[PDB]
């Protein structure tokens, strides 16, 4: 198992700093290098900069040059990217990437990528979500969950702890005028399974450390 | 005609480990008592020979290799070891006959702003053979793409500086190392202890 | 910097066709330092091509790369509905290691009528003093749809929010959710709540309604 | 680049004897001592003895004196441990381990350095009257995330090794420890979780190797139709 | 012989914490005491030699101390891949001896299992035996309850369980349960189900299939 694993989502007040971690497994970390890239919501990838693991040498784009510090800790095989003087334009998903390396050779491109880390910079506080059932009415029916009034992104929504995935649609969240986020996750199921099969939506908001399991019943 | 060990041990400057120095000692009488009767050494280990017998032994040639490394790296100057120093800078043979002598040289080789005169090889295509010295500065090719003498992705300068500072932990401080090799060939002995 | 310009901005093709994406550089870039990544929604970039002609490990044969100098080409020969994504070219031989703006590869499909559902606010949310009514448009193509909220046959404006999912990786459809938000008082003043859907796949607009308390 | 490669797992009847080999490469064979250490399954480590790779002198632990013979062949850089009059307690993984060289300090005193920096992969020796039997490999067919696998059943003795796609697949692979069935034969399963979409595109084959019976089986597992 | 008593026999701690295990010798053994880490199914790997010296290549988070009879071994920042059994070993006097061992486990967040069920292969059915396999994937803690039900009849005595060691990356376990029947008994029934009870599940989860 060759992997890069990043830290969880972050909320930072403007002007502070954020430190994203990236832990490597399954390959020779000492021979590799790591590049850091950021992607704005619905936007293009933006190269931040890279580090050579063995020497710790770094190279940053001029825009991030005065604000970003990339380091690594080989006792844990983990590289870090610190972004300082956080402004609202830094709200984005941050990825680390590395080539796979054996004892002798390294991959000639960035073929290992981390899952990404969502970083939101804003003045608003952290608010847990409220979950409400979208109950099916009374040959296929539809049910779901409403995840309302949370900040910030993201939230994760599964159904039956991942057992149910066919027909699911988790809509991208919308920003309400209150400054909080709202999202809906629905799924279509055959009309013969409402009175027999049970459906539960599992919602998680890491920034507020809130996990909720809400069963949806037909009225 | 005494062998010049004090030149090796009391030299003002020592070599970088990647460019380790070697003094070939021949045709002389060697008084090792100045070594094994001294208390200034923090490492003194001999393989295949006891130091207290050196004044009563004869060898074809003697070699004295000298360099500076980190204290926590001295353990790699021994047969069969691995690590950056043993693999890429200075490798002892498995059947080594000789002594490894090391002392703390923080007072000499450390600077508050760092001593960047001392270097070690960080990247290499393969491990060194015993007693091999590599001082090349070609860009290391980490991948399969030729580097054309240019640093970049998978193209790294192979040397790195210790930058020695007067740190608080002795394991990071610089240590001076002398490795004495006692060679025995099918030939008359030219380096002998005073008793012989 | 090296500017990498991708072409075209968007790309709509039916499954089975051949997609040709171009990446152009402001100056020359070494072939062995240009890469193609594929990024699907909600997912990290994935290395498709490296060295401008080498396929990354586990990458299907329908993905091909070519080019040199200031022009590189990524070709998807047997286009599949799961290939809807954004494709990026990156040069990493000269700092900064710039990315292209990306090319959006989308799938063409037969027109599909949405399935319309209405959800009244739950009693749990009612106890909180806010009411949310949800209208769901399921599995429709093309994306362009129109959703109108009507409360007691009065058209609503300025109080509903829409959200559209990405194109499905299997049937290449879209899904829309519209939430109408009112106060407890405003919600309880009225009786019939409806959402009216106008779409290409419907001969006439389809209205789905419920009666508060029934 | 030091390598210690040991001979394969064996079953031996009680009262018989076993000879485990350990081939050394990447270093000057005669410059180091070689030790032998055994581990009964789920138990701790037990030191058996030491052999001088140069001259072949040996020293054995008391509880194995008269029962163990340690030899070395410098021509093939190989060390041998032979254990006789095997009982059930001798069922164990046997390891050759290599410590660094001893040395003399400044005072002329001989200093030993018996910490084991290198190990062989170990050799499982099973002491039993039961006869060797090759396994049968059966598919565990798949259905988000799906899961498929191979069931390796009715073999003796341990172990078997299962790889997936000739080693190409490692992520999400779980090969469970064997269980001793009521018939005295072992059985394990190797499973792997994959993306569902990959069911119709990627082929999944499990490679099972039971060396003590020279059994190699490649089993393709496909969704049931 | 010199006996080495290790303590504790086993322990668990979360990522980032400091762990200190001990080894006591029956007699004086100076500082000639070494510490090995044995990952599951592999050979012991040397971490500390002569009771305080870090072996080359070992991360700095490991340390050790002692001389005489009492020795300690310490991990500073506990890390996912530190899951192993740790042994002390003396060489002050022959014969060389090891300690009883100390199995170190990692605490993490509760994770629910993913449950899959596998009917017997037709090929195995030809042989006259049916094996039904129930798989629980990537859960924590280790304890779990797997219950086989055949036509809703609870089965005992005809199944066997096997659990993987703790994963070095995500600190989770996996489990397989095998229900073994004759082909005759297998064809007699229709509904084959395994039911899973775990700390990560609010209600037990059942996965079943019909023999048809
Ligand atoms: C080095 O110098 C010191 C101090 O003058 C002296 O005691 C020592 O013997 C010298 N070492 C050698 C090898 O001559």
């Amino acid at each position: 198992q060759v992997q890069l694993v990043q830290s969880g989502p972050e909320v930072k007040k403007p002007g502070t700093s954020v430190k994203v971690s990236c832990k490597a497994s399954g390959f020779t970390f000492t021979s590799s290098a790591m590049q850091w890239v950021r992607q704005a919501r619905g936007q293009r990838l933006e190269w931040i900069g890279w580090i050579v693991v063995g020497s710790g040498n770094t190279n940053y784009a001029q825009k991030f040059q005065e604000r970003v510090t990339i380091t690594r800790d080989m006792s844990t095989s983990t590289a870090y990217m610190e972004l300082s003087s956080l402004r609202s334009e830094d709200t984005a998903v941050y990825y680390c990437a590395a080539p796979y390396c054996s004892s002798t050779n390294c991959y000639d491109a960035f073929d290992i990528w981390g899952q990404g880390t969502m970083v939101t910079v804003s003045s608003a506080s952290t608010k847990g979500p409220s979950v409400f059932p979208l109950a099916p009415s009374s040959g296929t029916a539809a049910l779901g969950c409403l995840v309302k009034d949370y900040f910030p992104e993201p939230v994760t929504v599964s159904w039956n702890s991942g057992a149910l995935t066919s027909g699911v649609h988790t809509f991208p969240a919308v920003l309400q005028s209150s400054g909080l986020y709202s999202l809906s996750s629905v799924v279509t199921v055959p009309s013969s399974s409402l009175g027999t099969q049970t459906y539960i939506c599992n919602v998680n908001h890491k920034p507020s450390n809130t996990k909720v399991d809400k069963k949806v019943e037909p009225k | 005609n005494l062998c010049p060990f004090g030149e090796v041990f009391n030299a003002t400057r020592f070599a970088s480990v990647y460019a380790w120095n070697r003094k070939r000692i021949s045709n002389c009488v060697a008084d090792y008592s100045v070594l094994y009767n001294s208390a200034s050494f923090s490492t003194f280990k001999c393989y295949g020979v006891s130091p207290t017998k050196l004044n009563d032994l004869c060898f074809t040639n003697v070699y004295a290799d000298s360099f500076v490394i980190r204290g926590d790296e001295v353990r790699q100057i021994a047969p069969g070891q691995t690590g950056k120093i043993a693999d890429y800078n200075y490798k002892l043979p498995d059947d080594f006959t000789g002594c490894v002598i090391a002392w703390n040289s923080n007072n000499l080789d450390s600077k508050v702003g760092g001593n960047y005169n001392y270097l070690y090889r960080l990247f290499r295509k393969s491990n060194l053979k015993p007693f091999e010295r590599d001082i090349s500065t070609e860009i290391y090719q980490a991948g399969s793409t030729p580097c054309n003498g240019v640093e970049g992705f998978n193209c790294y300068f192979p040397l790195q500086s210790y930058g020695f500072q007067p740190t608080n932990g002795v394991g990071y401080q610089p240590y001076r190392v002398v490795v004495l090799s006692f060679e025995l060939l099918h030939a008359p002995a030219t380096v002998c202890g005073p008793k012989k | 910097e090296i500017v990498l310009t991708q072409s075209p901005g968007t790309l709509s093709l039916s499954p089975g066709e051949r997609a040709t994406l171009s990446c152009r550089a402001s100056q020359s870039v070494s072939s062995s330092y240009l890469a193609w990544y594929q990024q699907k929604p909600g997912q990290a970039p994935r290395l498709l091509i490296y060295g401008a002609s080498s396929r990354a490990t586990g990458i299907p044969d329908r993905f091909s790369g070519s080019g040199s100098g200031t022009d590189f080409t990524l070709t998807i020969s047997r286009l599949e509905p799961e290939d809807f994504a954004v494709y990026y070219c990156q040069q990493y031989g000269s700092s900064p290691w710039t990315f292209g703006q990306g090319t959006k590869v989308e799938i063409k499909r037969t027109v599909a009528a949405p399935s319309v559902f209405i959800f009244p606010p739950s009693d749990e949310q009612l106890k909180s003093g806010t009411a949310s009514v949800v209208c769901l448009l399921n599995n429709f193509y093309p994306r362009e749809a129109k959703v109108q909220w009507k409360v007691d046959n009065a058209l609503q404006s300025g109080n509903s929010q829409e959200s559209v999912t990405e194109q499905d990786s299997k049937d290449s459809t879209y899904s829309l959710s519209s939430t109408l938000t009112l106060s407890k008082a405003d919600y309880e003043k009225h009786k019939v709540y409806a959402c009216e859907v106008t779409h290409q796949g419907l001969s006439s607009p389809v209205t789905k309604s419920f009666n508060r308390g029934e």
